[PDB]
RNA sequence: ACCGAACGUGAAGUUAAAGUGCCGGAAUGCACGCUCAUCAGACACCACAAAAGGUGUUAGUUCAUCUAAAUGAACUAGCCCUGAAAAUGGAUGGCGCUCAAGCGUGCUACUUAUACUUCACCGUGAUUGCUGUUUUGACGCUUUCACGAGUAGGCAGGCGUGGAGGUCAGUGACGAAGCCUU
RNA sequence: UUGAAAGGGAAGGGCUUGAGAUCAGACUUGGUACCGGGCCAGCAUCGGUUUGGAGCGGCAGGAUAAUGGCGGAGGAAUGUGGCACGGCUUCUGCUGUGUGUUAUAGCCUCUGACGAUACUGCCAGCCUAGACCGAGGACUGCGGUUUUUACCUAGGAUGUUGGCAUAAUGAUCUUAAGUCGCCCGUCUUGAAACACGGACCAAGGA
């Protein structure tokens, strides 16, 4: 619930030299509109040089899941700032949405690597269509013949303070 | 909290009664604060804040 | 001597503004919009997919 | 604003008598009281003026009467009203339905 | 969540601090609380770990005067009393008065051996900790520091499971029969109308 | 009323028409922002401190209508971090207007119930009365200036739900203060 | 029968209070049974007794009473605020109240 | 001296910064990971640590040998370990905590300042009106609004003491004044 | 000295309530058995403020949601049935590897006409649970219902009932509990200071 996929259409503003300014779109994943929007000139003043000043944001639509209910590995693709230098990575989650594999990327670098949302750039998200695009065992291991495995060692959650019977982990 | 533009509780610093004691003047001021209260012409409103002015305030004609 | 609030009192309410009884018994509030079904994104706008 | 409400007095101990609705808990259970003749009962009646007047005592055999027609109807009603209720240990009346 | 009389509680297998904050905030509220078998008592953290721990404790003393210094109590239900009070605004009446609502045992002493004892699901070693992770057992920890009653209690815990392994062969044999005769009354007018009220 | 859901309607089919014509309708700036001083008084550096003087921001959630020109703008601009703004639904204007509305009446705080006080103070302008203050505000009309100053700045109560977990940055940083541009309607939901 | 019980359970916890601050005119009160906010709002409004021994009679009766009533919830473990017509003294931080069943709007 | 917020006397509501295992009001709340230390770690100012090492574990970058069943090399940076020695016994505030009550991150609710909102009352400053009813108080009465921190210091309105002019044809040996007193 | 009370390495203070003691009041300067009043409370309705509910309903927008379901076309493998080869099976999920495309399971992509749901916003829509407050004191105003120079929820609380007046009710004193509270005066950037004066009291004292 953290993000959504937006996309943002921008340009220039009109003058008499070019009347008609290129149509440029990105795709963000940002909790509101405000930050899609800020991130889009934040990416665009540091590709092209352009201000915001002079520009103006044309478009702001939610793009959503075409099958949200189907199961996908996701590559992503990043660009991060390390307490030491600037990386390029590449990762690999299972969700049934973009905006899932990006929030879970997102708390997977700042679990791993102590990376903030402020020290992260998405370079691109894809859906791995084929089990060869797949390349990380451990989203690999997922992908098997017959699949299936136990979930030992049950704590349930109790309602009250005191039980009056012994615990269980069966399961 | 309150960030005010301006001084608190200020005194308008203008005369609203004579400093006399004299009950006569006092009279005068009476009649001319009726004046100026019921008759919206200038010149009793004029009249009524000179009665309150000190001495050095009202020279000698 | 004590003010009262017109959104809560609906007496007040009147006294300030007439047309909220025109806009109540007019069903304002929830007025339908008559039109036709219609999918205009259809087109070329279905860019907002991939580019 | 007061509630008009008997035992009935044969099989309770309380007669007719005003109780107020905020002292009172509404179970489920209904009686049909359709044929019980309460119109002459009202404010003047439990007015204030140890033994009570006859009248009051004819009311309550008449009240009754019928009352007592329609409980026996329901299997185990009768005794359900003569018995006292209390909160027993684990009882939460939050999640309790009368 | 009822208020109890009394809540006896089998230290066996409970992590001290959890147990310690529960029972403290317990007794805090009115509720009086007993705690057996604190030899039974669990600390995350291999022994070693803990016996540092502990020693760590004991050289703290006052210098000019060992006496007047923290006495370092060695048993397993003052240890577990040392967790208890230092969750206690203990330097209060209304601490004082508390604390007089707790009482700790090694073992399980009478009149506690006949009595229900419960557990504490959020204080509970074997549901709280990861199944990988290292823990110490307080009797082991007492020992090791200078307890001297850990073979009593462990002959007189023996003792007392032999008795009470006979009470229950009894309630079990009574169960049985009293099961039987229920069975045999069912299919009753009463139970079938019970049945059709959930009961 | 008819105006508002013409204005309304017109610009859903514009959109609309803009999509089928392999277009894009780009909305018209927000021309009205609402401004709360969400900052206490102490420790202001003399600059914002001016400037939030002349937004007549002078309390700890002060709100005021501000009409939106490069000067304002610039205005805004300088009271950033201390401020939360964005921009007012027309429900929004009615409900404050309604509830917290005074008038500046001989310099005194006075409350808006009645029409007559609304007409003896801003008759000279064509405003009779409440709905005609409410629709001057929203479509910002030739006598913005008027109407506005007018208005007594809003007293508003701090937040049902409180803010978020730390006010004093930027909302595009996950704090309060700034320009939020549709989310001032639920902040001031919370605050009236 | 063996009991007559027509009261709801409940202790005097505490005062409302920060970390170093009491306030004695707000009580926490916990209900015996009530583990939510959902369910304490059943008890809002409802009165509440603090009965008492004294060693003087009054009346010929040395039982004494403080009535009170349940104002709102407290946080999210189903404790609530309550307001006696004399503040609860603090000695009964840990004592036995009595919530009523009434006003009832069963 | 930092963060929040500046203060008349109160009621109700809501918050700021900071927090919610116990001490302590508020979740042993929901969630993805990382970490096991025979000196773990635990929150700005702030009560320090470096160069340099580790085949502890985790995630990444770039090459290479592979079915003519995976593996090898260099490297990057997270937590952890070594580097890390002082004098009374002792300090993440204490207890204690290990799928945390630790570290990174997201979320839901919740707690409470002399702050904010509405209301009451006090004072200050302004403000409406008041003579054929102004009538023995117009230095008065009355309508409304805003505001209230303070050393040095200024001014205003008052309280108390000895004596003096005037007045109450005042009190008093049937007890003045003084003194003692839930 | 007597009486009362309290007391685990000071005592004292503020706030709050309990307990014990003391003080106070309306049955009035009450009116002619009744009328009428004082105090404390229950309930009802109203007004102001405010916090809630698994709330209920209407409307709008967006890719005029995306999905799903149904119909149609195309494809592939972590390949179903079938078939061919095997180690353990009297094929008793036995079993693995192959081939290939719906068969004795299914899946994916595109799409055609409908129908919903989430998300966001609007309602001068409805129902419902609590708390605190009641300033003012003939009328005058603005509105509303119009049935009418009438009535109203509309320029700030009333109705009704019980109890008590040898009393609940309030205030102070002592004490217990909870919480907070360093010794004043002074010089000083900075004082609780291991800075200075101060054992106590009266009268004098700038
Ligand atoms: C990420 N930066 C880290 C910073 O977090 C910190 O790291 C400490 C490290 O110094 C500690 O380790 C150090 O300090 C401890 C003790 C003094 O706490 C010593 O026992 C130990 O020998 C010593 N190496 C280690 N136990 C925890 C890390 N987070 O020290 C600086 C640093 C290494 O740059």
């Amino acid at each position: 619930s953290r993000l959504n996929e937006y996309q943002v259409i921008g340009r220039n503003l009109p003058t008499e030299s070019v009347p008609e300014p290129k149509l440029f779109r990105m795709r963000i994943f940002a909790p509101n509109t405000v930050v899609a929007k800020s991130r889009y000139w934040y990416f665009l003043q540091k590709l092209h040089k352009v201000k915001k000043a002079s520009g103006e944001i044309v478009s702001v639509n939610i793009i959503s899941e075409a099958k949200p209910t189907k199961v996908k590995t996701f590559g992503i693709w990043l660009r991060y700032e390390s307490r030491s230098g600037i990386h390029n990575m590449y990762k690999e989650y299972r969700d049934v949405t973009r905006v899932g594999a990006v929030e879970t990327m997102y708390q997977d670098l700042a679990a791993r690597h102590r990376a903030r949302f402020r020290s992260i750039h998405i370079l691109k998200v894809v859906e791995l269509e084929k089990t060869d695009d797949v390349k990380r065992q451990y989203v690999k291991q997922f992908l098997t013949k017959d699949l299936k495995f136990p979930l030992p060692h049950r704590v349930q959650k109790s309602k009250k303070l005191f039980q009056a019977t012994a615990p269980t982990t069966f399961y | 909290g309150r960030d005010h533009t301006s001084k608190q509780h200020v005194r308008s610093g203008h005369r609203t009664a004579p400093k006399s004691d004299n009950v006569y003047l006092q009279l005068l001021v009476k009649l001319y604060s009726f004046l100026a209260r019921r008759t919206d012409a200038p010149f009793n409103k004029v009249i009524l804040k000179s009665l309150f002015l000190s001495k050095i305030n009202r020279p000698p004609v | 001597v004590l003010k009262k609030n017109p959104l809560k009192n609906k007496q007040v309410l009147l006294r300030l503004n007439p047309y909220a009884k025109a806009y109540a018994a007019e069903k304002v509030g929830s007025a339908k919009v008559e039109q036709a079904k219609v999918k205009p994104s259809k087109g070329q706008f279905a860019e907002v997919l991939k580019n | 604003n007061t509630l008009l409400v008997s035992g009935p007095f044969k099989v309770n101990g309380v007669p007719l008598r005003r109780v107020n609705a905020r002292y009172v808990i509404a179970t489920s259970t209904k009686v049909n009281v359709s044929g019980v003749d309460v119109s002459k009962f009202n404010v003047e009646y439990f007015a204030r003026e140890k033994e009570i007047k006859a009248e009051r005592v004819a009311d309550q055999k008449s009240v009754d009467a019928a009352l007592l027609s329609e409980i026996k109807k329901t299997p185990l009603l009768k005794q359900y009203l003569a018995a006292s209720f209390s909160l027993k240990n684990g009882d939460r009346p939050h999640l309790l339905k009368f | 969540s009822s208020f109890e009389k009394v809540v006896v509680i089998d230290g066996k297998g409970h992590l001290l601090g959890r147990l310690a904050s529960i029972v403290s905030k317990q007794i805090l509220n009115g509720q009086k609380v007993v705690v057996v078998r604190c030899e039974e008592l669990n600390i995350s953290g291999e022994f070693f770990r803990n016996k540092l721990k502990y020693h760590d404790y004991l050289r703290k003393a006052t210098r000019y005067n060992k006496k007047k210094g923290p006495f370092h109590f060695r048993a397993p239900s003052r240890i577990l009393y040392k967790a208890i009070r230092g969750m206690i605004p203990h330097k209060t009446a209304r601490g004082k008065a508390a604390l007089e609502r707790l009482k700790v045992f090694e073992g399980v002493p009478p009149p506690y051996d006949k009595k229900k004892r419960v557990v504490v699901p959020q204080a509970l070693r074997v549901l709280r900790l990861k199944p990988g992770r290292k823990y110490t057992t307080v009797g082991k920890l007492s020992s090791a520091v200078g307890w001297k009653y850990e073979s009593v209690v462990e002959k007189l815990e023996e003792k007392r499971k032999v008795q009470s392994a006979e009470y229950y062969a009894k309630k079990k044999a009574l169960t049985k029969k009293l099961n039987a005769a229920k069975a045999s009354t069912a299919e009753s007018e009463a139970a079938q109308k019970l049945a059709a009220f959930g009961y | 009323q008819k105006e508002y859901t013409e204005a309304e309607r017109s610009v859903i089919k514009a959109k609309r028409d803009a999509k089928a014509s392999n277009s894009y309708y780009v909305d018209a700036q927000p021309k009205l922002v609402f401004v709360v001083r969400i900052k206490g008084i102490n420790k202001i550096p003399p600059k914002p401190r001016k400037v939030l003087q002349l937004l007549r921001l002078t309390q700890i959630n002060a709100g005021v209508f501000v009409r939106l020109t490069k000067a304002t703008s610039e205005l805004i601009k300088l009271a950033e971090p201390y401020v939360a703004y964005g921009y007012p639904s027309l429900s929004t204007i009615r409900q404050l207007v309604y509830k917290r509305g005074f008038g500046k009446v001989n310099k005194q705080r006075i409350a808006l119930s009645d029409n007559a006080i609304i007409e003896a103070n801003l008759g000279k302008f064509n405003i009779l009365s409440i709905e005609d203050l409410i629709h001057e505000i929203y479509t910002v009309g030739p006598n913005f200036k008027q109407v506005s100053n007018f208005l007594w700045p809003f007293k508003l109560s701090n937040p049902n739900g409180g803010f978020r977990a730390r006010k004093f940055q930027h909302f595009i940083q996950g704090g309060d203060t700034g320009n939020r541009e549709q989310f001032i309607n639920a902040l001031v939901k919370q605050m009236n | 029968a063996e009991s007559h019980r027509l009261y709801v359970k409940g202790k005097h916890i505490s005062y409302q209070r920060s970390k170093s601050v009491t306030n004695p005119n707000v009580s926490l009160i916990q209900i015996e049974g009530v583990a939510s906010p959902k369910d304490a709002k059943f008890y809002l409004g409802k009165r509440i007794a603090y009965v008492y021994r004294a060693p003087k009679e009054i009346r010929g009766s040395k039982i004494r009473v403080i009535w009170g009533k349940v104002t709102r919830t407290h946080g999210n473990n189903g404790l609530v605020r309550a307001n006696f017509k004399k503040n609860l003294p603090p000695k009964t931080f840990g004592a036995s109240v009595r919530i009523m069943l009434y006003p009832s709007n069963i």
